[PDB]
DNA sequence: GCAGACACTACGAGTACATA
DNA sequence: TTTATGTACTCGTAGTGTCTGC
């Protein structure tokens, strides 16, 4: 559409050019989409997965996919604390995340599920974030996936798929999507830069973009198209690459506690961290930023390093074991000052 | 079938204040009461088994026995006790008329006022306040924290305390005397041990003795009952060797048939009230021991998370 | 611009004692021809449709359209003061903030005024599809309401089949099961206990025992109500009346 | 056909489970007789515990009473106390349905029904508690099931009252004949150590094994040039690392270099590789060597066991991979 | 039920209907005896473990002072039925203080797994039980004491179920062997002693899974063989050869024991765990660090056992664990 | 070809019979035999059994060739109950070892037909053959006097003690808001023989009883106009509603003093 | 006999507590 | 205030039945 991320997504799996053996692949799986079991897609982010799992809907159902509504369901959880969820549905298939509450993720895996398990015979169930379920969805999904097959199917996206439990593993056939090299980034925002008008001098800018990413599509688009407006379509060869605000503030707390190690600091960061929770930033990716910004100070030798990420691990495992996000990083924050100074 | 004979805790049970032992100011107050007849709102409290109840009782029935069955009203939490089937039967009892001597009042006794709802004591502090000319209150509760402030405030706190062993003992040898029965001093110094200054654990566990062998012995009182579980646990805890608190441990309550969640939370118990100990110590035993009983709760009950929990405190304890 | 008087009091608040809890509230929609409000349920799984013609009326006049979004528990209430001998009125002019009704009793002099503000819907999504119905039975109010209560006192859901001069309704619940039948029957000694079912394709519908009780609590409008059903499509639950009819809409529950 | 190879290929009768022979026995002698106690199917997942149940309910009743004697209880449908009191109590006090001549004739239909309560590690201890004395009071006329796969989240009554089986892993020796079998039958040209690799990515899963298996028999057809399935390609499906990028991985964490192991930990990371397989990977690494002593293996495992157990919580991949990495490095 | 017994568990099948069957807490049965024999029976307070005859000896106890039809003539209350407060103030005060409706004895109320019960009813049982205890006496069953309130456990007589001993087991062992024609062997005997750990229920259904193994019921006995198979728990022959490898042993060769050992048989980890812990408890250490470094290392890997995982990293950190414990003693 | 027919007259009976004790108690074993349908049932405090007795001769046409126990819960069989008219007519069918038993309604109209089957449930209350033992005072008084009495004495308090001495029965009720006494004199009308009360005297008892179960009792006292009271020192009240072929007995213990 | 007029039980929504 | 079941309480309302009256 307007941007230019969702203007050249590809539509079909022909019209992929990011990985060759997956797309191979998934045309395998979608060359007898009879016998097609539950599928679970795990890599990276922002790589392509849910582009590939539309492009396979495609292939096994047709035209039509891509033409999608929203509708909102109803959920009433105990008591009378309603929820209003809304289904992206469309022909041939429905899309379910777990957005609502991450304790009442569960009845809408029930409910739902157990409505359209009513009754080419099947129907796609597609669960975007599916990292995010709470062990309890998961257990009611085994049962649910397990008896109603013949009528129900199941393309369960996530990335960094330690928290699904081992059951639900076991019955989905696990699909590996890895990260594209630089010369893949490189070649779509070219084919990017040629179907739209930009002025550019020395491709080296797009090697430099595709650098920034770390392996992201969509943040790789989405700087290109940010690098292209402030610079009135006229890339230059030294033009500036941006980074998000978010970065900007972990960078600059991170040099925060490289340079002042007291507890005033302590309450500035603790402020700063408040902020960026406050600002819709989820803690785990907060906590692997600040470690790995941490880790890139070169003023550091290899001791402070490997006690930051021995830290780092102990309450990334704390907060996937806690709800108070901002307890977790401020004991990380702390930790890890005393071992600097 | 054939009818039981009533047990010695009921059958013993004091009827006037100068049978009832232990703190023998609260009861010679309670007497100068019964003498004047001039009763305030009165909340007791204390440990279980220390005669709380039984002194309203007898004071109740030695300030008006004959309209103890009309002015007398014995509400509790065996009965139902809400906001209006409070509120309407104790203004209408306030509220009637009831003809007494002039230094006698009709008496509310709020027994087992502890689990009262907030709302039945907001409407009891009014119903106090205006019909305290008629009739007075008499609460009984073993944790006084849970009476909101208001009705504390217009009360006369009356705290009762665990008996010493002397009264215990004293009450022992009267009931011995009036039931006739032998015993030795190992026997009855073994059964204020066990009571740990409950009256009524020392009249059911004498009365076991009593109905099991016949002579009050240290044998046989530790035949029908066990010594105490946090007396264990504590010896557990404070003994030197790591193979003596694991032997402790194993011996007398793994083969005693204790569940590990009792050990875990006995071990939290005495530490909590643990006090040769330093402070640090303890936080650092009770956090441990916490983790322990996390384990414990998840579904991990063995002998091997007790014993590890033990090998921890041992660690923390010799000082790395 | 609306001067609506009825017969008597007794007629309006019985119509809307069926529409009590089907709807929360209407949109009426007042014509020369007659009175018409239909609306939606909160789950859209309920319609209902009123019509009342003039014949009703001792004195209709109807100079424009009127539209009245107005609730029902408060014109109840109005409604409540009704006398055996009262007669209503329904009072409305231009742009009308507030419905008048009025009361005129004739053994009595006094007089009784009353009105009530007018509330606001923007929701008048209307639409009709279905005339054909390949089965159709006539039963009593009260014998359709009484077995129909009878069956959700067993289970939440009721199975509706129809067959050859067999109309069936069969319950199963958790407790146990139950199978109703009833066959067509003509009698001239009671003609309103007669019942008669003209069929052309047989029908299989599973309906929802609260909605069910939605259509039933209008006992009191008809003493035949018909009922028709079609295979694979919603049904109507209709209620005869002396100068139009009322007609509940109901889908089924996912027949297959 | 029209259902994936692991519904297609479940055991319809009792004959058909292998690997567990010990509680396949028991069940099959208990099927003359009407000993049949309560029961707690636990093991790893993919044993083999609800087909088992299936099979066992399959010849006790037949197709016709399988409906009526049976209530299976799942999480898919909400098991607080009130439902576990109620709804179970109400089924189990019941009486049993009643047989037709058909089935008295050919099926050994016996006077009790089953309440199969699938995924009972998932339950309140409280719904537990309740259920103890249900399940003691009414044996003579049902019989409950209790299937998980953790033993530990059943409280100890209830491990007291159900006969307990464990189903045992499903090993590259035990599982062996199940997939040639099924091989045979779908007809797919596998090498001699196809299936054993299959069953050693496994971890006690023929489930998972079965889907490999159908996921390397798809793109053989796929490919349509008639070629036999090597290790390689059911390799490249599971997911499991090369050995060259773990030969790689060993040369980084040998040299320390912290940086170098850090860049690299990132571009195997963005690889998309699961860290689970492999921490696997470097345990049958580094435990199996012979150029490593006694204290760094003593180290290393104590390292791998810290890591994997972090890494089953959750976590992020990511920074688990390079503290074990670097970890390792020290020592 | 249907078809009488010889359909039933054999938990249920050989349950106690006398005082005098209930084998093990000698001590317990001798002084409930001489209670109601004397005519005194106070408000019992049966505490233990699971499966050491708290309900049986109660069920006993009331069918022997009223009869067959005690069922009648007692109000039993488990966890299964709803236990608020209303039923303790509706139901319990009523049979507390009506009559007996069939005979002219006392009321018994039996509160089975009491435990379970909130903190406001065991509040009003206390003014309940203290109330109409002249003609009502209460028995509350219990495997956790901390649930119930301390005035509770204060009001009723304590009694500890100890958990069964060699004896106990022997007799009932053999009293099964009997009625079933079955035949065991003395080393079987013992091994079933040994998976017992004080449970009854678990001896019955071993026993009954060992007569359901045997190809023959009859003229076949029951070895230590077909009771380690049935049961899957490992020999003791396989624990000491698995701890000598690890002990003694490279790396390489105790590794390779162990996944054989696992793998002949499919032993579990945890059992192999327990067993090895049970054998180390026997060790004489000369330090006290490696039993520290045993215990909380052990602990540690059977609680991520508990929660799941990679069942070869568990074990080569079981075997790294023992011998870095191992490593401390000289 | 069933086992079991038992017909009814009209359905209103066995609903009035259901609902007279309903709600005391929920689980019931009917025992049919060729002599009746007989059904002794305990209340969950074991405070009031409920023993009901239909003979041969209140079924149209009845039917039962072994016997069989019948258990079923009182709440669905009471729901299922009113799906019928006064002059419905009602069949309970069973076969041998049965899961359920068929409600199977009738009517003049051979178009109105209703089936209905409610499970049946496994109940082990071994029975108990109540000997009915020498009564101290048997009295009978009309329904309704009892029921007014009962009503009007249960807003008193909570336990109604009832005197029988010297050829006077009395009711006494001590409550909070008052205490209220109704006595009545055995009177015998020779012009009506259902308003006289009838009193038998042995010895003089004292019993007292709870509230709630004497509501739940006079709850069923529309199955018959008059109730025979017969009072024992040691033995439990009893409360029989003669019908036209059996009897409803309610047996009440009293409270202990 | 029928329509209210009443007091009654029952169901539903909401709030509060959860170790001494 | 968040917190996530289960219990207990309180209130309000809707049915449900019975008693007065004409
Ligand atoms: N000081 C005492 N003197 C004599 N008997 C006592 C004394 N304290 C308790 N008892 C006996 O203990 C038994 C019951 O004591 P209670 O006073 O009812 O216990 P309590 O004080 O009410 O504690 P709680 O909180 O109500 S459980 C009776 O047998 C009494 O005789
Ligand atoms: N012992 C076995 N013999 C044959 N096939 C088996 C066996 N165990 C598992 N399978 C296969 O595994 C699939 C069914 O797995 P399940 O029986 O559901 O495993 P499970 O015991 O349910 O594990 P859960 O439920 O995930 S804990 C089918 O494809 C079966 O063919
Ligand atoms: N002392 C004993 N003598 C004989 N059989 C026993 C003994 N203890 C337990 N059992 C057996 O264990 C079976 C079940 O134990 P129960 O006594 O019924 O329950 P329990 O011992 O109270 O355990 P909990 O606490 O209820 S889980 C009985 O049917 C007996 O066969
Ligand atoms: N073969 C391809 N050609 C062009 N763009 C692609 C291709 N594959 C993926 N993309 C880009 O990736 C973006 C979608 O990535 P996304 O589905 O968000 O990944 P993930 O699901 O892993 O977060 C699209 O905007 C699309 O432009
Ligand atoms: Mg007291
Ligand atoms: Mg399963
Ligand atoms: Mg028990």
């Amino acid at each position: 559409m307007s941007l230019w991320v969702d203007k050249y997504r590809p539509k079909s799996l022909n019209a992929l050019s990011h990985n060759e053996e997956l797309t191979n692949f998934l045309k395998s799986l979608s060359d007898q989409p009879r016998d097609l079991p539950h599928l679970l897609l795990y890599g990276p982010n922002g790589t392509g997965k849910k582009t590939r799992c539309m492009a396979l809907l495609e292939s096994i159902f047709g035209p039509g996919v891509y033409r999608l509504k929203i509708d909102v369901r109803q959920f009433v959880t105990a008591s009378n604390r309603k929820l209003e969820l809304n289904v992206v549905s469309s022909p041939y298939h429905l899309e379910i995340t777990p957005s609502d509450m991450g304790n009442n993720d569960r009845i809408v895996i029930q409910e739902l599920l157990k409505e359209v398990a009513q009754m080419h015979r099947y129907k796609c169930v597609i669960i975007n974030e599916a990292n995010s379920l709470t062990k309890d969805a998961q257990a009611a999904l085994r049962r649910t996936m397990e008896k109603y097959s013949k009528n129900i199917r199941l393309i369960m996206v996530c990335d960094s798929m330690s928290p699904i439990i081992a059951p639900i593993k076991s019955r989905c056939l696990l699909i590996r999507c890895p990260a594209p090299s630089d010369s893949e980034i490189s070649t779509i925002l070219s084919d990017v830069v040629t179907n739209e008008r930009i002025q550019l001098e020395t491709k080296d800018i797009l090697k430099r973009i595709a650098q920034a990413s770390n392996g992201n599509l969509r943040v790789s688009l989405l700087m290109l198209e940010s690098m292209a407006l402030n610079n009135e379509l006229a890339l230059k060869s030294s033009s500036p690459i941006i980074k998000p605000d978010w970065i900007i503030v972990i960078h600059k707390l991170t040099r925060k506690i490289v340079k002042e190690r007291s507890v005033n600091s302590l309450i500035e960061c603790r402020a700063v961290l408040y902020d960026l929770l406050a600002h819709c930033i989820p803690a785990n990716i907060i906590l692997k930023e600040l470690t790995f910004s941490l880790l890139d100070v070169e003023t550091l030798n290899t001791t402070n390093k490997s006690s930051i990420i021995e830290y780092s691990s102990v309450f990334d495992e704390r907060l996937s074991l806690g709800n108070k996000a901002i307890f977790h990083l401020e004991g990380f924050i702390a930790k890890v000052m005393c071992c600097l100074d | 079938t054939l009818s039981l004979q009533l047990p010695w805790v009921e059958k013993y049970r004091p009827q006037v204040l100068s049978d009832i032992v232990g703190n023998k100011e609260t009861i010679d107050r309670l007497q100068q009461i019964a003498k004047d007849g001039n009763m305030p709102h009165m909340i007791i409290s204390g440990m279980p088994g220390i005669g709380k109840t039984t002194s309203v009782h007898c004071l109740a029935h030695e300030l008006l026995g004959r309209s103890y069955a009309d002015g007398v009203l014995e509400l509790n939490a065996s009965d139902d006790r809400g906001i209006d089937v409070v509120r309407n039967q104790i203004k209408h009892f306030a509220q009637k008329k009831l003809h007494l001597p002039p230094g006698k009042h009709k008496i509310v006794i709020l027994d087992e006022a502890d689990s009262m709802t907030a709302g039945a004591q907001q409407a009891l502090r009014r119903t106090m306040e205006l019909y305290s000319n008629s009739t007075r209150f008499a609460f009984a509760c073993n944790q006084s924290n849970k009476i909101i402030e208001p009705l504390q405030s217009r009360c006369a706190i009356l705290r009762y305390s665990k008996l010493s062993d002397e009264d215990v003992l004293k009450r022992l040898l009267q009931i011995i005397k009036l039931e006739d029965v032998k015993y030795t001093n190992d026997g009855l110094e073994a059964i204020i041990f066990t009571a740990e200054g409950d009256m009524r654990q020392a009249i059911n566990n004498l009365q076991s003795t009593v109905a099991g062998h016949g002579l009050v012995n240290a044998d046989n009182v530790f035949k029908i009952v066990d010594s105490p579980h946090p007396l264990i646990v504590k010896k557990m805890l404070l003994a030197s060797n790591l193979e003596d608190s694991i032997q402790i441990l194993r011996t007398d309550l793994w083969k005693k048939g204790y569940s590990s969640i009792d050990i875990v939370t006995t071990s939290f118990r005495v530490t909590k009230n643990l006090a040769q100990v330093k402070e640090s110590v303890r936080l650092e035993m009770i956090k441990e021991i916490g983790l322990t009983h996390m384990r414990i709760l998840e579904g991990v009950g063995t002998y091997l998370q007790l014993a590890s929990m033990l090998a921890k405190i041992h660690k923390l304890n010799n000082k790395a | 611009m609306l001067e609506a008087k009825f017969e008597e009091a007794s007629l309006f608040k019985r119509i809307i004692d069926g529409f009590k809890d089907c709807v929360q509230l209407v949109n009426f929609q007042c014509k020369e021809d007659g009175i018409i409000a239909q609306a939606v349920d909160d789950s859209r799984v309920l319609l209902v449709s009123l019509e009342i013609g003039v014949e009703a009326f001792q004195e209709y006049r109807c100079d424009h359209p009127v539209t009245l979004g107005m609730d029902l528990t408060s014109l109840s209430k109005i409604l409540r003061c009704g006398n055996n001998t009262d007669t209503l009125t329904l009072i409305a002019d231009n742009t009308p903030d507030s419905i008048i009704l009025l009361f005129e009793d004739t053994k009595k002099d006094r007089i009784a005024e009353y009105s009530l503000k007018l509330m606001d819907i923007d929701a008048d999504f209307l639409k009709i599809e279905e005339l054909q119905y390949d089965s159709t039975l006539s039963l009593p109010s009260s014998e359709f309401s009484k077995i129909v209560r009878d069956l959700s006192q067993l289970s939440d859901s009721i199975n509706i089949m129809i067959t050859k001069e067999t109309i069936k309704f069969v319950a199963d619940g958790d407790i146990g099961s139950g199978s109703v039948i009833i066959k067509p029957f003509v009698d001239m000694e009671h003609p309103e206990t007669s019942i008669k079912l003209e069929m052309d394709q047989p029908v299989d519908l599973t309906f929802g025992a609260k909605y069910l009780l939605d259509i039933i609590k209008g006992s009191s409008l008809s003493d035949r109500v018909g009922i028709r059903l079609s295979s694979e499509a919603p049904a109507l639950f209709q209620f005869d009346l002396k100068s139009g009819f009322l007609q509940f809409f109901l889908a089924p529950k996912f027949n297959d | 056909a029209q259902q994936p190879w692991v519904e297609k290929y479940r055991p319809k009768n009792l004959d058909e489970v292998t690997a567990q022979d010990h509680a396949v026995t028991v069940l099959k002698k208990t099927l003359k007789s009407a000993n049949l106690p309560h029961m707690l199917f636990y093991g790893p997942p993919g044993t083999g515990k609800t087909s088992t149940i299936l099979a066992l309910t399959k010849e006790l009743y037949g197709p016709d009473l399988m409906k009526s004697r049976i209530l299976e209880l799942n999480a898919s449908d909400e098991r607080g106390i009130s439902i576990v009191r109620e709804k179970v109590k109400n089924f189990a006090r019941l009486t049993v349905s009643k047989p037709s001549k058909h089935d008295l004739e050919n099926y050994p239909c016996p006077p009790y029904k089953i309440i199969i309560l699938d995924e009972a590690d998932s339950m309140t201890a409280d719904a537990q508690s309740a259920l103890r004395r249900t399940m003691e009071t009414y044996s003579g006329v049902t019989r409950f099931c209790l299937i998980c796969n953790y033993v530990t989240r059943i409280i100890d009554p209830l491990a007291s009252r159900c006969s307990k089986f464990r189903f045992k892993a499903l090993d590259a020796s035990n599982a062996i004949d199940r997939l040639r079998f099924i091989s045979e039958q779908e007809n797919v040209k596998c090498d001699d150590g196809v299936l054993e690799r299959i069953l050693d990515i496994s971890a006690g899963d023929l489930r998972r094994g079965i889907t490999l298996l159908q996921s390397a028999s798809k793109g053989a057809q796929y490919l349509g040039d008639g070629k036999n399935i090597t290790s390689t390609q059911v390799e490249e499906l599971a997911g499991v690392v090369p050995h060259d990028i773990l030969i790689e991985i060993v040369e980084k964490v040998k040299s320390g270099d912290f940086d170098e192991i850090k860049k690299y930990v990132n571009t195997f990371m963005k690889s998309g590789w699961s860290a689970a397989s492999v921490v696997n990977q470097l345990h049958e690494y580094y435990i199996t060597n012979d150029n490593f002593d006694t204290n760094f293996k003593n180290q290393i495992s104590w390292l791998l066991f810290t890591t994997d157990s972090r890494l089953n919580n959750g976590t992020n991949e990511h920074i688990q991979l390079l503290n074990l990495l670097v970890k390792i490095s020290q020592l | 039920e249907k078809r009488s017994k010889e359909n039933l568990p054999w938990v249920e099948k050989y349950r106690p209907e006398t005082l005098d069957e209930v084998y093990g807490q000698n001590e317990v049965i001798t002084t409930v005896r001489k209670f109601v024999d004397e005519g005194k029976l106070p408000h019992l307070l049966f505490y233990g473990p699971p499966g050491t005859g708290k309900t049986s000896t109660i069920v006993a106890l009331a069918r022997e002072i009223y009869g067959k039809n005690y069922s009648n003539m007692v109000l039993e209350l488990n966890a299964s039925d709803d236990r608020g407060i209303d039923v303790v103030r509706n139901q319990i005060k009523d049979f507390a203080s009506t009559r007996q409706i069939f005979s002219k004895g006392f009321k018994l109320i039996i509160l089975d797994e009491a435990d379970a019960m909130t903190n406001a009813a065991q509040n009003a049982l206390r003014r309940v039980i203290e109330r109409y205890t002249k003609n009502t006496r209460f028995c509350v069953l219990a495997n956790y004491a901390h649930k119930l309130t301390p005035a509770l456990l204060s009001r009723c007589t304590r009694f500890r179920f100890q958990p069964l001993p060699q004896e106990a087991i022997e007799r009932r062992i053999a009293n099964v062997l009997v009625h079933e024609k079955l035949k065991l062997s003395p080393n079987a005997e013992k091994a079933l002693i040994e998976l017992s750990n004080g449970d009854m229920r678990r001896v019955l259904n071993v026993l009954q899974s060992c007569k359901a193994t045997l190809d023959n019921p009859d003229e076949d006995e029951i070895s230590d063989d077909v009771i380690y198979e049935c049961c899957g728990a490992p020999r003791p022959s396989d624990l000491k050869a698995v701890l000598k490898s690890i002990l003694e042993d490279d790396w390489g060769t105790a590794h390779y024991t162990l996944n054989k050992v696992r793998s002949a048989k499919g032993l579990a980890l945890i059992d192999l765990i327990e067993g090895i812990v049970k054998i180390l408890e026997d060790y004489e250490l000369q330090n006290e660090e490696t039993r520290v470094h045993l215990l909380t290392k052990l602990a540690d890997i059977e609680y991520s056992i508990s929660k799941g995982g990679n069942d070869q990293i568990q074990g080569s950190a079981v075997i790294g664990a023992i011998k870095a414990s191992f490593e401390n003693e000289t």
